[PDB]
């Protein structure tokens, strides 16, 4: 038709008028049958039985200091500056990881040597304010900074938590083969 | 939120200067009357007369304001500050924002002439 | 569908302006979004008309906020958002308000609105005349300034530290260990997008003569 | 009520901006005779009511201009 | 005479807070006649507002006056339930009474500045 105006084809659906709630006398069970559930706590014992079923099965719990939970290859933990095979630092002072960081953790000083190649005098990540987005891994064209999957590195001072170039080159030294394995397994999806 | 909080009033904007003067008058009376509560409440070191002379000198700061609606916002901000102070919403470290000159003398060499400014290049 | 629907929204809003010529200055549509351009003394009657008409029953304040452009004489623009849960429609209402003049409050009509109004108050300093419990929310109690405002810097004016001497936290002017480095300086010097086409239906742009 | 104006004079004496503590007559105007501001007027009235423990409404606080009106008001308790 | 537009106690329907209204059609048609009388008395006949609400409540009142049962008219109106329809008719009635004093059919009283609805173009 034409609708009234102030009004559309979104009428109330067929059956949205819900029925009157039935009284005591339009009930299917007897009052004695209802009182057996009332006094003998019929559904209390049901929920008691459920938690007793959970008592007799084998728990989900795992030992932390001797087992680590299931992890992905694309997981992210402490940083590392990689190197080339035949020993070369691989960060070409290209300044992309500093320009993308949503918390401004990177600070790089760049200087050029006689050779014409480019490296960094001072590389720096403040880990009080790195937020683990992995954009710094995504931006570097030469794949020089990564996220090693280590998380067990909690420290006791903040000055330990300021990572300079030397600490991150050490982290790229230690984690290398698992790092290369994770990047090679990640590499089709990037 | 139907009901308001305790000491609040509906913010409403007067069209005359004399009505605003009456409202700021009643407002100074409210601060000055509630000044013995603030020393008990925020556990200050010092005396009630110093609270009262501060409330006075904070209304000295805006005595010669000409524009009506700037007096209006200034009244609304003062009533919000009364509202926070008379309850326990402000704490004793934000109540002492109001008294930075009283609590401690920072040390020697407050510069006065150009030379004392200039020996530490205007600080 | 969508071309027909945006052309229908245009006509609905043309009707809304023609029903209330005293209060509605403009309307603009951009992609199934309708904005109504309203004077600040014109807020309350338009919002009653949006609550109360049967063609126009929005019933439900969703979110309101301000936005400052400091390059205009009336600095803030206060934008309202409504949702007719009957007609499945959204509508938007923009007014204006300088730092010192008000806009009147719709908390007499919309019960959820008062909490939104004092939020936009603390972020912007925009006044809602006729509002019980106008004071700050979601900032510091002794905080001086309005944060979401273009003269206010990023890191603010003050910072907090524990003075040993007074045995309390103290509030001090700002000192950073690393300065903020915005990289907005270094944007494009070519125009990044064109002007773009229009979605105006043929019925609502002015005829050329002959 | 004797010894009341002596108490009000003792309260009014402890202030400043009064270069004559002997100028407190029982009909002294706050603004005219004592050279007081508006804030001074509602400072002295609050200090008057603080001495007793009574509390005053707004219409009975705004009207008090002289110490004569304070000694007229004093017998509300 | 008075009219009740929303029972807050009775038997429940799907919307809570809204209970079943006894005799909704006389309440409905009397509330309609109040709408017609008010906007004929108080709004001047040029204005678009009274023209569409006159036609609106006339076409809405015709459905109510000409059909009997509950469910068929609440489909023919096409808006919500009849309790809820009585509420929104009450509401448009109170609106039409506020519009006689707020007077929307004039010219606009507060012209914008020329540099105000200019965003980024
Ligand atoms: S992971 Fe994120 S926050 Fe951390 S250095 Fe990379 S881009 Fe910056
Ligand atoms: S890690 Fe990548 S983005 Fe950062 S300086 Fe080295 S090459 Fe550039």
């Amino acid at each position: 038709n034409i609708y009234a105006g102030g009004s559309a084809a979104a009428a109330p659906p067929a059956g949205f008028r819900i029925h009157r709630p039935a009284t005591w006398e339009e009930s299917e069970e007897g009052a004695l049958s209802k009182a057996t559930k009332y006094f003998l706590l019929a559904e209390m014992f049901r929920g008691l039985y459920v938690v007793l079923e959970q008592f007799f099965r084998a728990p989900y719990t795992i030992y932390y200091p001797f087992e680590k939970g299931p992890v992905s290859p694309r997981f992210r933990g402490e940083h590392a500056l990689r190197r080339y095979p035949s020993g070369e630092e691989r960060c070409i002072a290209c300044k992309l990881c500093e320009a993308i960081c949503p918390a401004l953790a990177i600070t790089i000083d760049a200087e050029e040597r006689i050779d014409g190649s480019r490296r960094t005098t001072k590389y720096d990540i403040d880990m009080t304010k790195c937020i683990y987005c992995g954009y710094c891994q995504e931006s570097c064209p030469v794949d020089a900074i990564v996220e090693t999957p280590n998380v067990e590195y909690a420290t006791e001072t903040r000055e330990e938590l300021l990572y300079n170039k030397e600490k991150l080159l050490a982290n790229g030294d230690k984690w290398e083969l698992e790092l290369q394995y994770a990047l090679d397994a990640d590499a089709p999806y990037r | 939120a139907i009901i308001a909080t305790a000491f609040a009033e509906t913010v409403k904007f007067s069209g005359s200067k004399q009505e605003l003067q009456k409202r700021t008058l009643a407002l100074y009376r409210q601060f000055l009357r509630g000044a013995p509560t603030f020393a008990d409440l925020y556990e200050v070191q010092f005396s009630i007369p110093t609270i009262r002379t501060k409330i006075r000198q904070e209304f000295e700061r805006h005595r010669f304001v000409d524009d009506l609606s700037i007096q209006n916002v200034l009244y609304a901000k003062g009533h919000m500050e009364y509202q926070e102070c008379i309850n326990f919403w402000k704490q004793q470290a934000q109540f002492l924002k109001y008294f930075p000159e009283e609590d401690d003398i920072q040390g020697r060499h407050q510069p006065s002439n150009f030379v004392d400014k200039f020996l530490k290049n205007r600080a | 569908r969508y071309l027909q629907h945006v052309s229908d929204l245009h006509q609905y809003a043309k009707y809304i302006m023609a029903a209330l010529p005293k209060y509605i200055q403009g309307f603009s549509v951009w992609k199934d979004e309708l904005t109504l351009h309203v004077a600040p003394s014109a807020v309350i009657p338009v919002t009653t008309f949006l609550r109360d008409n049967t063609s126009t029953q929005y019933k439900s304040i969703i979110d309101i906020t301000a936005v400052d452009y400091p390059s205009r004489e009336n600095r803030f623009e206060v934008v309202y958002n409504f949702l007719s849960v009957r007609h499945n429609s959204r509508i938007r209402l923009k007014t204006y308000a300088t730092e010192v003049t008000p806009v009147p409050s719709i908390t007499c009509l919309y019960e959820g609105a008062n909490w939104f109004e004092r939020e936009a108050y603390d972020m912007y300093g925009v006044f809602f005349e006729g509002h019980p419990d106008l004071r700050r929310i979601m900032t510091d109690y002794g905080f001086e300034g309005h944060p979401l405002r273009k003269d206010f810097p990023l890191t603010g004016y003050t910072e907090v530290r524990w003075d040993e001497e007074k045995r309390r936290v103290v509030y001090e002017p700002l000192e950073l260990t690393q300065a903020f480095r915005n990289f907005s300086a270094g944007s494009t010097a070519w125009e990044p997008v064109g002007p773009g086409r229009d979605d105006r239906p043929d019925s609502f742009k002015l005829p050329t003569p002959k | 009520r004797p010894d009341a104006e002596k108490r009000i004079a003792a309260v009014l004496e402890s202030f400043d901006k009064i270069s004559n503590p002997a100028a407190i007559t029982p009909t002294a105007s706050f603004a005219k005779d004592l050279n007081l501001d508006s804030l001074d007027t509602v400072e002295v009235v609050v200090a008057i009511e603080e001495e007793f423990g009574i509390e005053i409404p707004d219409k009975e606080a705004d009207e008090i201009k002289s110490v004569n009106q304070a000694v007229e008001y004093i017998l509300a308790q | 005479q008075s009219v009740l537009v929303q029972m807050r106690e009775g038997t429940p329907i799907g919307l809570t807070g809204i209970y079943q209204h006894p005799n909704p059609r006389p309440a409905l048609i009397a509330l309609y006649e109040a709408t017609l009388k008010e906007l004929q008395d108080k709004h001047p006949k040029d204005s678009v507002y009274r023209q569409s609400i006159e036609n609106l409540t006339a076409h809405r009142k015709q459905i109510v006056e000409d059909n009997e049962v509950s469910e068929v008219i609440e489909n023919k109106i096409g808006a919500g339930l009849i309790e809820e329809v009585v509420i929104q008719a009450h509401e448009e009635l109170e609106l039409a009474k506020k519009m006689s004093e707020w007077k929307p059919w004039e010219e606009l009283e507060e012209k914008p500045l020329e540099d105000q609805w200019v965003y980024f173009n």
